[PDB]
């Protein structure tokens, strides 16, 4: 008589299975066959549990884990209860400091491989051979919110990849936009305080829609470019799988001859680009604040590995000055029209972690963890970052020995004369702890730099100037990049940007700030400032109306790479559809629905007014995954409503609103047979409407129209029609 | 043979394509015309793409 | 003793308050993925009050058994039938 | 100018959500035409304060609904509204 | 020629395949059509793949 | 119907600056000096000869 | 020469290492060939193009 169910339904299948199918589970039990050298190196610190006795941390078996030791069944607890003291103590000290920023984050394991050797341009060992597989750990994140904030907030996303290479750890620590907010790291804390909750009262959580953030923006137009991206649909992604990733700074590649090439790094999503819309995103933070962390986890269990393609923008040394902005200014993007992104290799994220604290929470990414073959530039934001990511570990992860924490451990050799941290794991046997040393024949030894397996050596850049605290004049341009961004966007994308600003700005309490931000917008584009100013109830003045727009960027009038939806590359594999059930589903409808979806890798969740089962018209038993309220349209890409006893749900508030919300958020909707009577609620015509798939029954045609709407991600053409619906 | 009807429809329909090249670059735009050997892709300027250098041509939606 | 206090609580509540309690359990329980857990929680509710367990079990699509339907409610608390 | 907001998705849903969450609602003059969205009768309904204009009576009925916190009697009627 | 008997098989069997490009990318789907120069690969849309840019074809099950 | 010859001729004739992306991704700049079936002469500051089998794409700096 | 050499490996059913143009090293045994492709076996049978092959290396000598 043990407490597990007799039929074994406590324990999930060790098999790729869809979202909702099984309980979720630590990667090593859900996917024991997936391996790589990092994950196998972790074996020495994994701990199982089955068929083991419960014990104190010192090895003692425990007989009663239900009670304190007391003088009598009703007496005081005694101080000699060391079992209770240890158990409580450990609990008492469970928590460690959250990250200063990107505290909220979700990770996975995986690997990378280059498409071709890159030894022409860099000696980076991990890029030397397309047969060389490099294990990676990746953590995606928000920026502002605490470790327990929501996933779908309007924020920048972080995208950090730790490469466990054969010649050291390389950390690629990037974001989901190609620029940053600020130019010099010295104002880092200023900006971060400005967007972080306000100090007197700790409000708002994971939001920029407050007074101080915009106050800052309005006084530092350097921020405006990235603020643009934030306000766009870019700042509210569908999935960590459906965003682009950027290294932001220009770095250097260095080859075996010592030739430097400037580079900026990119991650390009094989899943394509896709993002939510605001109302959907905002309300989803309430309905499932773990939406991204969840979707990532499930996508992986489900076999839908997130894949990204590592690409380089490369710029030769003698081109440093050909662009009319500065390559070292991190608030400027390099348009792909001027420098295209060359795909170099690919990363696959193919297994979840076992313990979220152990592996995610404690991981330490730092951009200055580079390897031979790479080097820095004078980007004055990058310069700063170098300092901070080592420092902060000392209090986050408790000391200098954070590289000994399992997930952070290199997978190549590491030896030196560094001794003695807090929580030191390694026990050095070297008779010497210094060099030069004769007593251990100077081991371990320096290694001269070389083609492969060499010492690190910095590129010998010429430095000429005086010791000054002064912004480069070449950084003094703020508007042409925002403008470029804005004119690259589709019309509906621009409505969103407008509504983005209007919403945020409307929660700035001190109205003079609203005006000052509008004033900034005037310098970027007058359409934009008009639309926003209308929505805030502001009249642009004559002065403002006449403001000259900034120059084209190097003669560019737009760059299609900056739009999410310019050239849809939306991909349905991994997406999810809601199927609204009634007690009497027409089975051959449903057969055809699930069969079609399954063929293109699209997941379904069957929903009803309650849990349990319903039966088909042919007596197939249909298990319910959640109720209408339990799994709102927010959480799905489309809604399908098959035929049957429509009378069952026809007057159900929740089923109707499921459709109304779905419609307002521009999602595809498919109604078979009598389900078409739901058109009434969505105030649709009897003639039909684009984006509403309809028919006597679900067939070849019905499903294909639907899936094709899905390849378009959203039904943009619906926008004009949604303001009348009240959802 | 196949290239021709496929390319021809993309153009005639003015549907956005992506063109992935052997060098790992991805070009995007609308197909303006083609050739025994090349394709013209419209964007800000038109540009000449040598077929021997293209690896895949990917429509943004069904034809 | 585990049940008489829950029972006391429950019978002190207004009818609309009890709908809420019911819907509370039903909502939470519906996001427990492993259904045997849903059943076991329902079983506990049976020992507190049968109205309550029926309403919740309906919403989860569970049939209380004969065994469950007959479960004797716990004692009043010191002769109390409710506390406002 | 009820015409201004009468067909506004957001103003209507403001009322629909408010109604589903059992909150007091008070509509003066032409604002009574919003009863249509909340699928309320023309006869009136307990919890919806209504009148030609806001006066002594109108406000007091409202504040008194507020002293009751919520309109519990509404519960049976809310499952039909889709909010 | 061995190309075509094999490609035809994969087409009529609507078997899922993995096309590996010389540039080292991997493509996926079902073979819709082919000639001396291209392969049409079916998924959501069709995509034109130049055989000169293809290095290896791998089926998701032997045929 | 050749397009590559009119296209390249127009570029040279107008002495308009171009970008030539090679098959390994490298950007070349210049004006077309003259051409072949097989090569292009790219006049930059020095006249250099570029094999066409190594060219991916050719990009005018204006219409 | 190509056919004396391939047939010998096929008939002796010897393990070979096929290096491609990107740098990738494939392995297994040669089941059949063509003017254009090779079929390599190990777990699954896969179809490699000759235009993508750089070198075939025998694991051991043949006549
Ligand atoms: C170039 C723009 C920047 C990018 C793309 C960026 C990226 C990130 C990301 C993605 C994280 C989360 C790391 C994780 O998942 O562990 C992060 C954390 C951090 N960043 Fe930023 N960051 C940027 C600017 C800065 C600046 C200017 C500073 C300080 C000057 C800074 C200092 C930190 C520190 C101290 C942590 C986390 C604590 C730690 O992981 O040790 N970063 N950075």
């Amino acid at each position: 008589d043990s407490l597990a169910p007799e039929d074994g339904s406590h324990r999930p299948a060790a098999e790729p299975t869809p979202p909702g199918a099984q309980p979720t589970a630590p990667g090593s039990l859900k996917a024991p066959d997936t391996r790589n050298e990092k994950l196998n190196s972790l074996e020495d610190v994994r701990k199982g549990s089955e068929n083991y006795a419960l014990t104190t941390n010192q090895g003692v078996r425990i007989a009663d884990d239900q009670n304190s030791l007391r003088a009598g069944s009703r007496g005081p607890t005694l101080l000699e209860d060391f079992i209770l003291r240890e158990k409580i103590t450990h609990f008492d000290h469970e928590r460690i400091p959250e990250r200063i920023v990107h505290a909220r984050g979700s990770a996975a394991h995986g690997y990378f491989q280059p498409y071709k050797s890159l030894s022409d341009i860099t000696k980076a060992d991990f890029l030397s051979d397309p047969n060389k597989i490099t294990p990676v750990f990746v953590r995606f994140s928000t920026v502002q919110g605490g470790a327990g904030s929501a996933d779908t907030v309007r924020d920048i996303r972080g995208f950090a990849t730790k490469f466990y290479t054969e010649e050291g750890i390389f950390d690629l620590v990037g974001n989901n936009t190609p620029i940053f907010f600020i130019q010099d790291a010295h104002k880092f804390p200023d900006f971060v305080h400005a967007v972080k909750p306000e100090p007197h009262w700790a409000i708002p959580q994971g939001q920029s829609a407050h007074d101080t953030f915009w106050d800052y923006v309005s006084l530092q137009p350097e921020t405006l470019h990235n603020v643009m991206w934030a306000m766009s649909d870019r700042g509210i992604p569908r999935s960590y799988r459906t965003m682009e990733g950027f290294g932001i700074h220009t770095f250097r590649l260095i080859n075996a001859e010592g030739k430097a090439t400037f580079v900026r790094f990119h991650w390009k999503p094989l899943a394509g680009k896709a993002s939510l819309v605001w109302d959907e995103a905002q309300k989803l933070t309430g309905r499932d604040p773990d939406f991204h962390r969840r979707e990532l986890w499930e996508a992986i269990e489900a076999g839908d590995f997130p894949e990204y393609e590592l690409g380089f923008q490369l710029i030769p040394e003698e081109d440093e000055f050909k662009f009319d902005f500065d390559l070292l200014d991190p608030t400027k993007l390099i348009p792909e029209e001027l420098v295209p992104v060359q795909r170099v290799g690919k990363m696959v994220l193919n297994r979840n972690p076992d313990n979220f604290f152990a592996e995610n929470e404690q991981a330490a990414f730092h951009p200055g963890h580079i390897v031979p073959g790479l080097d820095f530039t004078n980007d004055p934001l990058l310069q700063g970052r170098l300092f901070s990511y080592t420092d902060t570990q000392i209090s986050r992860l408790g000391g200098p020995n954070f590289h000994e924490i399992p997930i952070n451990r290199p997978t190549c050799p590491y030896h030196n004369f560094q001794r003695d941290g807090m929580h030191r794991m390694g026990i050095d046997t070297n008779p010497a702890n210094y060099e030069p040393n004769s007593i251990n024949d100077n081991w371990p030894r320096e290694t001269p730099p070389g083609p492969k397996r060499g010492g690190f050596e910095s590129y010998q850049e010429r430095v000429e100037g005086n010791k000054v605290r002064e912004r480069s004049p070449s950084f003094g341009e703020y508007y042409s990049h925002p403008r470029l961004f804005w004119l690259s966007q589709t019309p509906f994308e621009q409505r969103h940007i407008v509504d983005g600003f209007s919403f945020e700005l409307s929660k700035v309490v001190r109205p003079y700030i609203r005006e000052r931000v509008v004033d900034q917008l005037a310098h970027i584009d007058l359409t934009l400032a008009q639309a926003v100013a209308k929505n805030l109830g502001i009249e642009l003045t004559d002065d403002q109306l006449n403001i000259t727009p900034p120059p084209d960027v190097n003669g560019l009038k737009k760059d299609p790479s900056l739009s999410l939806y310019a050239i849809p590359d939306g991909d349905v594999k991994g997406r999810v559809v809601a199927i609204l059930l009634n007690d009497e589903v027409r089975s051959a409808d449903l057969l055809a629905i699930l069969k079609a979806l399954k063929a293109k890798g699209v997941h379904a969740k069957l929903l009803y007014s309650r849990m349990g089962e319903v039966t088909a018209d042919d007596g197939t038993v249909l298990p319910i995954a959640a109720t209408f309220a339990g799994a709102p349209s927010l959480t799905v890409d489309a809604v399908i409503v098959p035929c049957g006893n429509i009378a069952d749900i026809a007057d159900n508030g929740d089923a109707n609103y499921y459709l109304m919300e779905a419609y307002k958020h521009l999602k595809p909707i498919a109604l078979a047979g009598d389900a078409r009577k739901f058109k009434a609620t969505i105030k649709i015509a009897d003639q039909g409407e684009e984006g509403i798939v309809e028919a006597d029954s679900a067939d070849g045609s019905f499903m294909d129209e639907l899936l094709t709407l899905m390849a378009a991600h959203r039904v943009w053409s619906r926008i004009p029609k949604i303001d009348k619906i009240p959802a | 043979s196949l290239q021709d009807p496929f390319l021809n429809a993309l153009r005639r329909e003015r549907v956005p394509v992506s063109i992935y090249l052997v060098n790992g670059i991805k070009l995007q735009g609308q197909i303006e015309s083609f050739d025994q050997f090349v394709i013209l892709l419209k964007n800000t300027v038109s540009q000449m793409v040598y077929k021997h250098a293209i690896s895949t041509v990917v429509p943004s939606r069904p034809v």
